RNA sequence: GCCUUUUUAUU
DNA sequence: GTATTCGCCGTGAATAAAAAGGGTA
DNA sequence: TACGGAAAAATAACACGGCGAATAC
């Protein structure tokens, strides 16, 4: 999007938040995985970041996501 | 630089170590450069290419 | 001058130079430190590996980008295999562990 | 891999790694492109040159993998097999490593006890080595004869491979560990201990010394020397295997000693030409002069693989273009070409059309893009719409040389970098052609928008002021709105708002700048009031976002104004509004720059009449000093300064004359009396906000351009009369290129400076990576702002801005953990409080790397700095930066201040002045606020006329002292005696003058007595060339004199950065205590104290040219200089401390930064020393497990001693050493970061000998060996990396 | 500069232990005398060349 | 299909 | 044993274009 | 079809620190 200040300031370290948008965009070109936010006509890159910019995203709830996906 | 007798100096920092310095150069048009070059030491010195 | 893909050189696996050799943009050692002060590390490791140095990586990245997945793989740099057997070919042992 | 591990090859390790052995010294067939059996190129050797192709041209069509044909012999594989697949020669006489030899020091010269010289004459067969004692030719006749049967002796590497046969590891390093614990030697000492570490470094690496001498040799695959329709290197080649085989063609025949000798030579030379060049006997050149390129050419300088193919790698899907301005375009975009960019997303168009089904091939998709249709570019849009591209200048001297944006399609070649942030790629729109870059997949992708974007890139990383700074253009269309005019149109008018002013602009009917009252809302909550308020600064309301106040618009609004503005954005109502309002900057002020009209022009600037007035009484003033100089009043050297006194005096007559002619020289009549106002010329516009002109630069424009300097340094007499409005002369012109030509000459060649500056800098900061969180340690340096100056450029305000405090200051003030942020930085400023004790880089204790509160704030985000951010690249970047910028008497105390001087043991005067008995002085300017703001550092003999305690007025002199003559001042007062003074063997007199002799050309009568002078207590000793103008029997006091004894800016960042020593080096006192006169008849003279509790038999080595500091008469302190000048960074760690190091770096080279006007933070500086810091030299073994003498990484030193401290021995002290960023770069860990560095042929010798198995840590080893940067969200791959060992 | 005095036929030209000044070197000239009385340590600093 | 020197030119 | 000078050796920005030359009879 | 390397070249000859080696005292 413009500027990614709404989305740092749910994770804190800047580093983090490229780890967990990385993982929530190889969802969405592989696996599925549609987001919750509206979806646009723009790319991936934003959506993986427009989910961080509300804290519907974080690295601490995605990866009990990747394990939700490995029970089913 | 032109084939003569050149007579160059280094004063300052540049090899100097608290003494000025003297060097002549005797370059041909083609050859063997000669050059006499001082030292801290106060001994001329001859320098060969 | 631009390019995606095109000739290699052949004493290392990396692009070529100038607008008849198709214009491989070099890199250069003064804008890797540029590369890695932001933090880019998955973009410094592109820069160098998927671009010129992974002969095994930018035919496999090449079709992955055809496929719609924009998914990096880790390899072994050729480019630095041109690194190790230079000093292999002095008498200096170098290997990986 | 994790690990890479480097040793010596062993002979079969060698042949482990070939297939194949060759035997042809041609590379191929002359007749045609196919090479011959056991050839250079052979395909049985290495590998066929063809895709799953046989050399016979037999097996084909893939059906086999690891077939092995008997016809030929070749194994059919891939080609890149080939790229893999080694060969080796079978020497018939071994050869010495010439990388090994060459170095310094000599790997076979330590191992062989032996220097360079001997080391090579038994190696090019000029003498002979037994299996020690070295012999030449005409010896070996005799010995054969005398001592012949007892020993036996051979020349070349089979001599040196079999006396390493000879001796032991083990017992070699037993007589050489009894050797060093008794011996009273220092540079014999050094060269036993780098032997010693020689020897104990083979046994744990386990490299056995013949293996470093070379029996078979390895060469390179054909893939790695690639013949083409000659090679610079396969020529080399044919050099080496024409002398290996001649050597088996002696063999067989029973060739005589004679020729043996010459052939075994001409092949050892042949190796050291091919391993190496440069360092032999004789370089090898090629036809066409040049030299030619060996293995060690193409892996060491800019043509190596480390430079050129490692860390220069050429990049596809990236470009280059000039770049262009882009006004109507955001600032997270900028405008990539319709053909460029297409040409670079050329896979990314490709995968789009498989996606969607227009094209569901890969041959027919390429066909799509080539005819170039109306469906490619509906297609290009969607995938260009976000897509973050890499926009990069091809010199980066900076950080922000790299950033990234969302670019749209637009017409024409060229790449519309954004205006925003052309400041901060320091780089104009000059025709520059630069390269650009995209990310391909999606991890690379978020790393261009969260770091590398141009939106969260306000601040720099350098210091508190943002990198986006308004330079030219869009800063002059907001000076020319923020204005005030009388007599506009529509001049006292009320307006609804700030909105309503953009309607009254539009329209006509009222003037850009006109005095007004608008009506705004102000918010932090809205607040509204009626101020004078003019029609552009109206426009400005509407730009700015609601938290903004009006107090920072209020101004001229010039473009150091709008630094701040900028600034202030950041700070309170955060970046998520910034780049709106940034963007909105750019959009008002390039459109109203369009309806400004601000131009240049010979009727904007305008001569004053002064002007002409002033230089015809300045040609009127230089007659009658030069009629004076004819006559014989003043001297050459007191013409030549005041000439310069009163040309620069008329120039800044002049200076302020212009001045006025452009500040108030056009009048309007406002209805009344004519009032002085502003006046509106463009030229003012562009001086008055700092957009591109200075006060000086105007000043050399319209007025004349001063005093103008020669090729040496000096200043031209006569300088410039005219002005360049109605042109200068021939010669005004040609003494103008004096210093023009010479500061662009300075420009072009600095670059060179600084780039090797820039890597210099980098390459010893690149292992620094922050890694902790927080550690507990209080340890730290005390902080002081600049205050020797008069007056004070840098306060605390922006040197403690944004760093964790280590200890707790007093006025509880601070806490300790607690990031000082602008309001905890304005707290401290309003307290007015000094000696502040904050967390320093040099003062954390972790392993390759610094905690993170113990370094600060980044000053590039609003928060602390990241867990995970190269530190020490991020100001290795903004050192090189300002490296392109700059260039390559009484006190008068003027301000008001208390003074306070310090270490002082001041007594009273006959007079009562404030006399001072120590060396180091230093008097502090006390406010009454409790601040200091000036500092001097007086000669030791200065009479201060007021005591210490009390208030000094301003403009008052406080001090004075005579810098020429050092004198001496005694304690107490008493009767004098002239203890061992006599006359006529020391002492002699010139006429009513008494003097004492100098050492050197004193007769040999008085050299072993020294004169003296005692109390009747104290005792006073005065040095040599001292006139003492005191007679015996006159009672003195304390302070009078009793001997009067007489006497660039980038080479200061680059000397002070690799810890060398100056031509003037400082000398330091090592223990308090008393010092002697010396020592006479050695030529030098030598420093020896003997304290009651010191050390005595330490002694020092002072040339004689040089001056002493501090008396013998006197107590010397530790810290005192012996010597006037520049203090040494070596003997400033050693002596003064570990926080005084890091205390002198950082302040001298912040010194020069303030002469050219650039602002870098004190904490940039201060990672650098650290990188200069972890190299230290260990003082005791004890319970350790290294030597003593061995110099090892201070990193190595902390770890092991937390497992001292956990245990029962006692953790061994060590004295760190300061190597600079070329020493330390190179004698440290991880072999790969610093053989890209320099030293190639050295430091690879340096660590095949030693092991040093790198643990995969550093930025400059992931660039080389090609995986995740440990400084980035690698670093979190990186923490999982270490989870998982 | 020297430390002894220089004489010249019973006139005395050069001052010891003081350095000259110009006024020494014209008043010499009118009356050059080819012989003086040096000490024997004088010419022991020198070097012979022959 | 290249590589290395040299020259010109750009920042 | 302790310096001391010096021979040789590390380094001398970055990036685009053209030219010959790629062993000698 | 052969040797690739030597001595002459009627060679090209820089500057600012640095590391180790061969001397004076
Ligand atoms: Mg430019
Ligand atoms: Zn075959
Ligand atoms: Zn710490």
């Amino acid at each position: 999007r413009v500027t990614v200040q709404d989305a740092v300031e749910k994770i804190g370290n800047r580093f983090d938040l490229v780890l967990v948008a990385a993982r929530r965009a190889r969802q969405m070109q592989v696996g599925g995985k549609d987001p919750l936010v509206p979806e646009e006509n723009d790319k991936t890159t934003v959506i993986a970041l427009r989910e961080i910019e509300e804290g519907l995203i974080n690295n601490q709830i995605l990866d009990v996501r990747e394990r939700q996906e490995q029970q089913e | 630089r032109s084939p003569g007798v050149f007579f160059d100096s280094d004063k300052g920092k540049t090899h100097s170590s608290g003494k000025v310095l003297y060097n002549a150069r005797i370059i041909p048009y083609r050859g063997s450069w000669l050059d006499f070059e001082f030292d801290p030491k106060d001994n001329l010195f001859v320098r060969i290419d | 001058h631009a390019r995606s893909t095109g000739s290699y050189s052949l004493v290392t696996q990396q692009p070529l130079g100038g607008k008849a050799q198709f214009g491989g943009q070099r890199f250069g050692e003064m804008e890797v430190w540029a590369l890695e002060a932001y933090g880019a590390a998955y973009t410094l490791q592109e820069m160098l590996t998927v671009k010129s140095d992974d002969v095994n990586g930018r035919t496999k990245m090449y079709k992955n980008i055809v496929d719609g997945n924009h998914q990096m793989e880790p390899g072994m740099p050729e480019s630095f295999n041109v690194l190790l057997k230079e000093i292999r070919s002095l008498g200096i042992n170098i290997e990986l562990e | 891999f994790d690990a890479i591990k480097i040793a010596l090859a062993s002979p079969d390790m060698i042949r482990s790694w070939s297939f194949g052995e060759v035997k042809k010294p041609e590379t191929i067939n002359y007749r045609t492109f196919k090479p011959e059996r056991d050839g250079l190129f052979c395909a049985r050797i290495f590998g066929p040159v063809k895709d799953y192709e046989c050399l016979c041209g037999k097996y084909k069509r893939l059906k086999h993998r690891g077939v092995i044909c008997e016809k030929c012999g070749v194994e059919v594989t891939q080609t890149k097999v080939r790229r893999e697949r080694m060969g080796h020669i079978e020497l018939a006489s071994p050869t010495a490593h010439i990388w090994f030899l060459k170095s310094l020091p000599s790997r076979i010269g330590l191992l062989l006890d032996m220097p360079l010289r001997d080391i090579e004459r038994v190696l090019y067969f000029e003498s002979y080595v037994v299996i020690q004692q070295i012999l030449t030719e005409e010896q070996y006749l005799d010995a054969l004869e005398e001592f012949g049967d007892e020993f036996d002796a051979k020349m070349g590497a089979e001599a040196i491979q079999a006396l390493l046969k000879s001796m032991d590891l083990e017992q070699e390093c037993e007589q050489l560990r009894e050797e060093l614990n008794e011996t009273n030697s220092e540079t014999k000492r050094k060269k036993l201990t780098k032997r010693i570490k020689l020897l104990e470094a083979f046994v744990q690496s386990g490299n056995k010394p013949e293996w470093m001498i070379l029996t078979v040799l390895p060469v390179l695959p054909p893939d790695l020397r690639p013949l083409v329709p000659t090679s610079d290197l396969n020529d080399l080649y044919r050099r080496v295997i024409n002398r290996n085989n001649r050597l088996k063609r002696l063999l067989d025949l029973a060739a005589p000693d004679i020729i043996v000798r010459n052939e075994k030579r001409m092949l050892q030379e042949a190796v050291d030409a091919l391993l190496d060049n440069g360092r032999r006997g004789r370089a090898i050149t090629g036809s066409n002069k040049r030299p030619l390129k060996s293995l060690a050419d193409m892996i060491k300088g800019k043509q190596g693989r480390f430079r050129q193919n490692l860390l220069g790698k050429r990049v596809d899907y990236s470009g280059r273009s000039v770049i262009t301005v882009g006004p109507y375009l955001r600032l997270h975009q900028c405008g990539l070409p319709k053909k460029m960019a297409l040409e670079l997303f050329k896979p990314f168009i490709y995968g789009k059309l498989e996606l969607r089904g227009l094209a569901t091939t890969i041959k027919a998709a390429k066909k799509m893009v080539e005819r170039e249709e109306a469906v490619v570019w509906d297609i290009l849009d969607e995938v260009i719409r976000e897509h973050p591209v890499l926009l990069n200048r091809a010199p980066t001297l900076h950080r922000l040389g790299i950033q990234a944006f969302e670019p749209v399609l637009i017409e024409g070649k060229a790449i519309q970098l954004h205006p925003l942030v052309c400041a901060a790629y320091n780089a104009d729109f000059d025709g520059d052609q630069m390269a650009v870059h995209v990310p391909l997949t999606l991890e690379a992708q978020l790393e261009a928008r969260a770091l590398m974007m141009s939106t969260n890139n306000i601040l720099s990383p350098a210091n508190g002021e943002p990198i986006i700074v308004p330079s030219q253009d869009v800063v002059l269309g907001l000076y020319y709105m923020t204005r005030d005019c009388v007599n506009a149109k529509g001049e006292g008018m009320v307006l609804t708002g700030p909105k309503e002013a953009e309607r009254l602009y539009r329209s006509g009917l009222a003037s850009l700048h006109a005095r007004v009252k608008v009506r705004i809302t102000e918010y932090e909550v809205a607040k509204t009031s009626l101020k004078d308020t003019t029609v552009g600064r109206a426009i400005l309301w509407m730009i700015v976002p609601k938290g903004l106040p009006y107090s920072i618009v209020n101004q001229a609004l010039g473009k150091k104004a709008i630094s701040k503005m900028l600034n202030t954005c950041y700070r309170i109502l955060g970046l998520k509004p910034t780049v709106i309002f940034a963007d909105q900057i750019m959009y008002t002020g390039f459109a109203y720059a369009a309806r400004s009209g601000a131009s240049v022009g010979i009727d904007d600037m305008v001569i004053p009449e002064k002007k002409h007035e002033i230089i015809s009484e300045a040609e009127a003033e230089v007659a009658e000093i030069q009629e004076q100089f004819q006559s014989g009043l003043v001297t050459a050297g007191e013409r030549y300064n005041k000439v310069i006194d009163i040309w620069a005096a008329a120039n800044d007559r002049v200076s302020k004359a212009m001045m006025d002619n452009l500040q108030t020289e056009t009048v309007i009549n406002r209805d009344g009396q004519e009032e002085k106002q502003v006046s509106f010329n463009s030229i003012y516009m562009m001086a008055d906000s700092g957009a591109r002109g200075s006060a000086a630069q105007i000043r050399q424009l319209a007025g004349m351009r001063g005093l103008m300097a020669k090729p040496d340094g000096s200043i031209i007499e006569t300088p410039i009369t005219a002005n360049f409005r109605e042109g200068l002369n021939v010669l005004q012109y040609f003494i103008s290129t004096h210093g023009a030509r010479k500061g662009l000459a300075d420009t072009a060649l600095k670059t060179a400076n600084s780039g090797y500056l820039t890597r210099r800098l980098v390459d010893v900061a690149q292992d620094l990576v922050v890694t902790e969180d927080d550690c507990g340690t209080h340890e730290g340096i005390m902080m002081t702002p600049v205050i020797e100056g008069g007056d004070v450029k840098e306060p605390l305000r922006d040197r403690v801005l944004g760093r964790v405090t280590a200890e707790d200051v007093l006025k509880i003030l601070v806490p300790r953990n607690t990031l000082l942020h602008e309001q905890w930085c304005d707290l401290l400023e309003e307290n007015s409080v000094d000696a502040v004790k904050v967390r320093s880089v040099v003062s954390c204790d972790t392993d390759f790397g610094v905690c993170a509160h113990c370094y600060g704030r980044d000053l590039a985000r609003g928060h602390i700095i990241n867990k995970g951010e190269a530190i020490g690249v991020i100001a290795a970047q903004s050192i090189g930066e300002p490296g392109t910028q700059l260039t390559m008497s009484s006190i008068q105390v003027k301000n008001k201040g208390s003074i306070k001087l310090s270490n002082v043991k001041s007594v009273v005067n006959s007079s009562g002045k404030l006399v001072i008995t120590s060396r180091n002085t230093e008097l502090k300017l006390i406010d009454e606020f409790g601040r200091t703001k000036e500092s001097y550092k007086v000669p030791y003999g200065a009479v201060l006329a007021k005591g210490d305690g009390e208030q000094v007025a301003g403009g008052e002199t406080v001090a004075n002292w005579d810098p020429h003559t050092m004198p001496v001042i005694t304690e107490v007062s008493g009767f004098v005696r002239f203890t061992d003074m006599i006359d006529g063997q020391t002492i002699t007199r010139q006429t009513s003058s008494l003097v004492v002799l100098d050492s050197a050309e004193r007769t040999a009568g008085g050299k072993d007595l020294r004169p003296a002078l005692k109390i009747v207590p104290a005792q006073y000793f005065l040095p040599g060339k001292a006139i003492v103008q005191l007679e015996d029997g006159v009672q003195i006091s304390s302070g009078d004199t009793l001997a009067r004894i007489p006497q660039g800016g980038l080479p200061r960042v680059a000397d002070l950065f690799e810890a060398r020593r100056p031509k003037e080096p400082a000398i330091l006192a090592e223990i308090s205590g008393i010092v002697s006169f010396g020592k006479e008849t050695k030529g030098k003279r030598r420093l020896v104290i003997t304290p009651v509790d010191g050390s005595d038999p330490y002694e020092e080595m002072i040339p004689k040219w040089r001056q002493l500091n501090v008396f013998e008469g006197e107590r010397v302190e530790r810290g005192d200089v012996i010597s006037d000048g520049p203090e040494a960074p070596h003997d400033i760690l050693r002596l003064r401390g570990v926080h005084a190091v890091t205390r002198y770096i950082v302040n001298e080279v912040q010194d020069v930064y303030r002469l050219q006007g650039v602002k870098i933070n004190d904490k940039h500086i201060e990672v650098i020393v650290r990188q200069m810091l972890r190299k230290a030299t260990i003082v005791n073994a004890g319970s350790s497990d290294f030597l003593e003498g061995e110099q090892v990484e201070y990193s190595r030193v902390k770890i092991a001693n937390r497992e001292l401290e956990a245990n029962g021995k006692v953790g061994a002290t060590y004295s760190r050493d300061l190597l600079g960023i070329t020493k330390a770069s190179l004698a440290t860990e991880s072999f790969i970061s610093a053989a890209s560095f320099q030293e190639t042929t050295r430091v690879l010798t340096e660590a095949a000998v030693a092991g040093k198995r790198d643990e995969l840590r550093g930025l400059k080893e992931n660039v080389i060996v090609g995986r995740l940067i440990p400084a980035g969200t690698g670093y979190a791959y990186h923490q999982d990396r270490m989870r998982r060992r | 500069t020297a430390s002894f005095d220089i004489e010249a036929n019973g006139k005395v030209y050069v001052e010891k232990g003081r350095r000259i000044t110009a006024r020494h070197i014209r008043q010499l000239e009118k009356d050059d005398v080819k012989l003086i009385e040096v000490p024997v340590e004088y010419i022991a600093g020198k070097v012979v060349a022959k």
